[PDB]
C-alpha cells in the first residue's frame, strides 16, 4: 500500500518584502520513501536547495523538509513541484504568505 | 577489546551437598550481558545461566548468578553440589571497545568430593570374561579422604579414584582399578599399606 | 518533565540500483541530533544539533559501528521477509523501526518502544510488558520465533531501563538551555475575504516548542470541531514549529468567534479574537 | 546512544 | 544449535586441515574461533566476519590459520601446512545476534593430533572382567570392569551397552588414560571403565553386558606402507554374558 504526499508551501518566519527569510516545503505522509521535491521561483527551478534527514510519522509515512535562503518582494511568485509514485502527474502548490 | 575478564578462584574443591561460589570481575562499563558456562571434560562449554545489567540476581534451581554492577563484579552460586557439577565453569562480559567479542574468564576448575554414607574399603581380583588367565585389581568402597598414589614401578599400573552412582538406590562408590604385565603381581603389591586403609576387606583370590 | 529519545532506522531494498540503503536519525524530544546514511562514500554518524558536536571521536566511532552492523543485519532481514511473503527479487521493499524510552516528570524509565514496519503496515513490536512481541502475520511470527530465541526482548529491556535512559538524562544535562526550554508560541489572527457575505479568519502560532499544541476555534463557548480547517504541525526548519486553524465566519460575525492556543511554554491558555 | 545488538528477522 | 566437522583428525606433518562450523539452525555474520590446550583456558584465535576480513589476535598467525567466512551459516578454519605443535582442541562459536556479542553457542570442537609419522598409530584391545564371587557376596552388587589397551593417539570414547541398550546408571570411566611406557613422547595409552550392578542382575545368564570403545584412527585416504591392518576409525568391543552360581 502506497500513500501520497501532503505538500504545505510557507516562510519560516513571518514574510516582510525585503527581509531575509527561509522558503520551506514540508512533505509528509507519503510512502514509499523516494520522492522528487523542488522549489520554484516564478515557474523555475531553484539550484541551491537543502533539506532534512528521512525520518517518518507513528503511521509509518515518511516525511521531508525542503528549505532555501530567500527575500520576498511584492512581484515575486513561490512555490513547490513534488512528484511521487502516487502522483500521475507533478503536484505543484504555490506559496500564500496567508497559508 | 578494552574489557579484561578476572576469575577467581582458579581451582575449587567443595564437600557433596555443600555450597560453591565463583567471583568474577570486569573492566567496561559497556558490558550489559554476563553468560557462565560449564565445560565437562573433553566436551564443549555449556551455557548454565547468565544475567543482564538491569538484574541484581537470577535464580535457576541450584545454580543461581548475582550482579554488582557499581562495583563491576558477578558471582555464581552453586547450592547443594552434585560430583555432577564437577566441571570448569568460565564467566564473561560482552563489554570493550573496538571489535565484537565475549570476553572470558581464565576458568575455575570445580571438583565435587562425593559423600560416601558407608564406606567398606575392599581389594577385589576381577578375571578376564575370554582368556580367564589374565585379571586386574579393583580397589573400591573406600572413602573420599582415600588418595590413590601411582606406583614406583613402571610394569604396575594405577587408574585415578572413580565415583559411580547407582540412581536406583542412591548408592555411590569410588573405584581405582590396577594391573600389570608381570605373571607374579598380586593385588597387595598395588594397593598396599600407604594407599588402603586398615579396616581394608582384602580376601585370599 | 516528560522527556523522550527515539531512533528511526528505514532500511530500504533497490534491485540492480546496489545494496540495500540503511538510515538512521536519532531524537531527543522534536529535536534530531544524529543521522547515519549508508549510502554515503565514507559512511559515519554525523552530528545534527550544537548540543552533540562535544562528543568525543570514540562516540562517533562507536556509533557508527552500529549503524554498520545494522546496515549488514537489514540486507538479510530484507531477503528474509521478501521471502516470507514469495516476492520477487525485483521489487523493491521497506523495513522501518522506531524503538526508544519514555521518561517521566519523576525522571525514570515510564515506557520503552520497540516497533518494526514491513512496507508500511504493523510488522512486529515489543509488548508494554518488555517480554512479549505482537507480530502482524504468521511471516511476522517467523521473526517472533527468531527474536525469542535470540532473546532479543531481554536485550532490549536491558537498553530501555539502562542505557537509553541514561544517555538521554545526559543529552537533556548538555542540552538544557535548548531540550529543557519550552519556546511559547507567537499568536496573530489574520482576516482573508472570500467572497461578499464569508470571510476566512485564520489563527496563526509560531515560532513553539515541543511540537504538542492545541488550537481550537468556538463559537460563543461550543467547539466548532467539524467546522475548523485545522492543519497538521510544521517545522520552522531552526528546531522550531508552526499551526494554524482557519474557519470561514460570515462577513460580519467576527465577535461570535474566539481561538484558545493550548501549549507547555504558555503560563494559562490563551484566548484570540480578530483584531481590525 | 543507539541499541548495539541486531537480530535478522 | 552449532556443529562442525570433523570431530577428530589425525594428519600427518605438513597436510592442511579444514575445520567447518556451522550454526546448524540460526544464521550468524559471526563466528570466533578458540584453541584450548590442557591448560583449561579458552583462547580466542580469530573472529570471523561475514563477508569480511577474519580478525585475528594477538600472537595468531594469519597465515597458519585461514578463516572464509563464506555463507550466513559456515566458517571454515584450515590449519596451513600443520606441525605436532599445531595439535589442539579448536572449538568455535556463534549467536543469532549481531553487534555487541550476545549469546554464544559452541560446537562440540575438533581434536587435532599432528604426527611427524602415521605409523605410532594403534587400536586398543578391549577386555571385560566378570565381577568377583567375594564382592557378590560381601556388599550384593557386582562390578565388571572394562580395559582398553595399547592405543595412540589419545582420541577413544568408551560406553556400556546392557542388552543392546546404552548405560550411564553405576558407570564410571577413567577421565583420562595413562601411559604405559611413562618416559617416551609416542606412549601407548590404556584406559579402564566400571560398570557395577547388583548381584541378582549379574546372577542372570540372559543379562548381556558389552563394553564398547570407539576408537578414532586413520581414514580412507591415509596410505598405509605397512603389513599390519590400517589404523582406521573403528569400535572395538568385549563383552560378558551374566553368570548364575
Amino acid at each position: 500500500i502506497q500513500r501520497t504526499p501532503k505538500i504545505q508551501v510557507y516562510s519560516r518566519h513571518p514574510a516582510e518584502n525585503g527581509k531575509s527569510n527561509f522558503l520551506n516545503c514540508y512533505v509528509s505522509g507519503f510512502h514509499p520513501s523516494d520522492i522528487e521535491v523542488d522549489l520554484l521561483k516564478n515557474g523555475e527551478r531553484i539550484e541551491k536547495v537543502e533539506h532534512s534527514d528521512l525520518s517518518f510519522s507513528k503511521d509509518w509515512s515518511f516525511y521531508l523538509l525542503y528549505y532555501t535562503e530567500f527575500t520576498p518582494t511584492e512581484k515575486d511568485e513561490y512555490a513547490c513541484r513534488v512528484n511521487h509514485v502516487t502522483l500521475s502527474q507533478p503536484k505543484i502548490v504555490k506559496w500564500d504568505r496567508d497559508m | 577489546m578494552g574489557e579484561n575478564v578476572e576469575q577467581h578462584p582458579s581451582t575449587l574443591s567443595v564437600q557433596e551437598g555443600d555450597s560453591a561460589v565463583i567471583k568474577c570481575t570486569y573492566s567496561d562499563s559497556a558490558s550489559n550481558y554476563f553468560p557462565w558456562y560449564k565445560q565437562e571434560l573433553g566436551k564443549r562449554p555449556q551455557l548454565i545461566i547468565d544475567i543482564r545489567s538491569n538484574v541484581g540476581e537470577k535464580k535457576d534451581q541450584r545454580i543461581a548468578v548475582t550482579l554488582n554492577k557499581t562495583a563491576k563484579h558477578f558471582s555464581l552460586h552453586i547450592t547443594e553440589t552434585q560430583p555432577e557439577d564437577s566441571a570448569v565453569y568460565f564467566c564473561a562480559a560482552d563489554g570493550g571497545a573496538g571489535s565484537y567479542q565475549l570476553t572470558f574468564g581464565k576458568g575455575t576448575k570445580l571438583s565435587v568430593i562425593p559423600n560416601i554414607q558407608n564406606p567398606d574399603p575392599a581389594v577385589y581380583q576381577l578375571r578376564d570374561s575370554k582368556s580367564s588367565d589374565k585379571s586386574v585389581c579393583l580397589f573400591t568402597d573406600f572413602d573420599s579422604q582415600t588418595n590413590v598414589s601411582q606406583s614406583k614401578d613402571s610394569d604396575v599400573y594405577i587408574t585415578d579414584k572413580c565415583v559411580l552412582d547407582m540412581r536406583s538406590m542412591d548408592f555411590k562408590s569410588n573405584s581405582a582399578v590396577a594391573w600389570s604385565n608381570k605373571s607374579d603381581f598380586a593385588c597387595a603389591n598395588a594397593f598396599n599399606n600407604s594407599i588402603i586403609p586398615e579396616d581394608t576387606f582384602f580376601p585370599s583370590p | 518533565g516528560s522527556h523522550s529519545m527515539r531512533y528511526f532506522y528505514t532500511a530500504m531494498s533497490r534491485p540492480g540500483r546496489g545494496e540495500p540503503r540503511f538510515i538512521a536519525v536519532g531524537y531527543v524530544d522534536d529535536t534530531q541530533f544524529v543521522r547515519f546514511d549508508s549510502d554515503a562514500a565514507s559512511p559515519r554518524t554525523e552530528p545534527r544539533a550544537p548540543w552533540i558536536e562535544q562528543e568525543g571521536p570514540e562516540y562517533w566511532d562507536r556509533n557508527t559501528q552500529i549503524f554498520k552492523t545494522n546496515t549488514q543485519t537489514y540486507r538479510e532481514s530484507l531477503r528474509n521477509l521478501r521471502g516470507y511473503y514469495n516476492q520477487s527479487e525485483a521489487g523493491s521493499h521497506i523495513i522501518q523501526r522506531m524503538y526508544g524510552c519514555d521518561l517521566g516528570p519523576d525522571g525514570r524509565l515510564l515506557r520503552g518502544h520497540d516497533q518494526s514496519a514491513y512496507d508500511g503496515k504493523d510488522y512486529i513490536a515489543l509488548n508494554e510488558d518488555l517480554s512479549s512481541w505482537t507480530a502482524a502475520d504468521t511471516a511476522a511470527q517467523i521473526t517472533q520465533r527468531k527474536w525469542e530465541a535470540a532473546r532479543v526482548a531481554e536485550q532490549l529491556r536491558a537498553y530501555l531501563e539502562g542505557l537509553c535512559v541514561e544517555w538521554l538524562r545526559r543529552y537533556l544535562e548538555n542540552g538544557k538551555e535548548t531540550l529543557q526550554r519550552a519556546d511559547p508560541p507567537k499568536t496573530h489572527v489574520t482576516h482573508h475575504p472570500v467572497s461578499d457575505h464569508e470571510a476566512t479568519l485564520r489563527c496563526w502560532a509560531l515560532g513553539f516548542y515541543p511540537a504538542e499544541i492545541t488550537l481550537t476555534w468556538q463559537r460563543d463557548g461550543e467547539d466548532q470541531t467539524q467546522d475548523t480547517e485545522l492543519v497538521e504541525t510544521r517545522p520552522a526548519g531552526d528546531r522550531t514549529f508552526q499551526k494554524w486553524a482557519a474557519v470561514v465566519v460570515p462577513s460580519g460575525e467576527e465577535q461570535r468567534y474566539t481561538c484558545h492556543v493550548q501549549h507547555e511554554g504558555l503560563p494559562k491558555p490563551l484566548t484570540l479574537r480578530w483584531e481590525p | 546512544l543507539p541499541f548495539d545488538k541486531s537480530t535478522i528477522m | 544449535v552449532v556443529s562442525q566437522h570433523p570431530s577428530r583428525v589425525i594428519c600427518k606433518s605438513g597436510t592442511s586441515v579444514k575445520i567447518e562450523c556451522r550454526s546448524l539452525d540460526f544464521q550468524a555474520t559471526t563466528m570466533f574461533w578458540y584453541r584450548q590446550f590442557p591448560k583449561q583456558s579458552l583462547m580466542l584465535m580469530a573472529t570471523s566476519n561475514e563477508g569480511s576480513k577474519a580478525t585475528y589476535e594477538q600472537g595468531v598467525e594469519k597465515d597458519k590459520f585461514l578463516i572464509n567466512h563464506a555463507s550466513l551459516t559456515l566458517s571454515t578454519l584450515t590449519v596451513t601446512s600443520a606441525h605436532p605443535e599445531d595439535s589442539s582442541f579448536y572449538i568455535c562459536s556463534a549467536g543469532p545476534t549481531s553487534g555487541r556479542t550476545d549469546t554464544q553457542y559452541f560446537g562440540p570442537g575438533t581434536r587435532l593430533t599432528v604426527l611427524e609419522d602415521l605409523k605410532n598409530v594403534f587400536p586398543p584391545e578391549v577386555a571385560v572382567f566378570e565381577p568377583s564371587e567375594a564382592e557378590i557376596s560381601h556388599t550384593q552388587k557386582a562390578t565388571l570392569v572394562c580395559l582398553a589397551t595399547g592405543f595412540y593417539p589419545d582420541h577413544v570414547e568408551l560406553s556400556w551397552w546392557v542388552n543392546g541398550k546404552e548405560v550411564h546408571s553405576g558407570v564410571c570411566t577413567d577421565p583420562q588414560p595413562l601411559k604405559e611406557q611413562p618416559a617416551l613422547n609416542d606412549s601407548r595409552y590404556a584406559l579402564s571403565s566400571r560398570l557395577r550392578v547388583s548381584a541378582t542382575f549379574w546372577q542372570n545368564p540372559r543379562n548381556h553386558f558389552r563394553c564398547q570403545v570407539q576408537f578414532y584412527g586413520l581414514s580412507e585416504n591415509d596410505e598405509w606402507t605397512q603389513d599390519r591392518a590400517k589404523p582406521v576409525t573403528q569400535i572395538v568391543s568385549a563383552e560378558a554374558w551374566g553368570r548364575a552360581d
